[PDB]
């Protein structure tokens, strides 16, 4: 619902979604060949 | 509510404002009924927090 969202958000009012108590599968992110930019700081996508 | 011909609960007078949400969970109700009549030989509820 955040990445495939129907509506967009203006930066001056940037939305923030809290994620807790649910299974996280970050492999779905870098497996999808739709992101031209993927940079991480202090952590690696492989180990997520 | 007469239009829907059923009882409704929406006037949550408990709190005024909500901010800094940290947890949210909804699931099935436990050990409840809905009737205003009088009954005999019914059950007790007991909870420990």
């Amino acid at each position: 619902e955040v990445f495939n969202a129907t509506r967009f958000a203006s930066v001056y009012a940037w939305n923030r979604k809290r994620i807790s108590n649910c299974v996280a599968d970050y492999s779905v992110l870098y497996n999808s060949a739709s992101f031209s930019t993927f940079k991480c700081y202090g952590v690696s996508p492989t180990k997520l | 509510h007469k239009n829907n011909k059923s009882w409704m609960e929406s006037e949550f007078r408990v709190y005024s404002s909500a901010n800094n949400c940290t947890f949210e969970y909804v699931s099935q109700p436990f050990l409840m009924d809905l009737e205003g009549k009088q009954g005999n030989f019914k059950n007790l509820r007991e909870f420990v927090f």
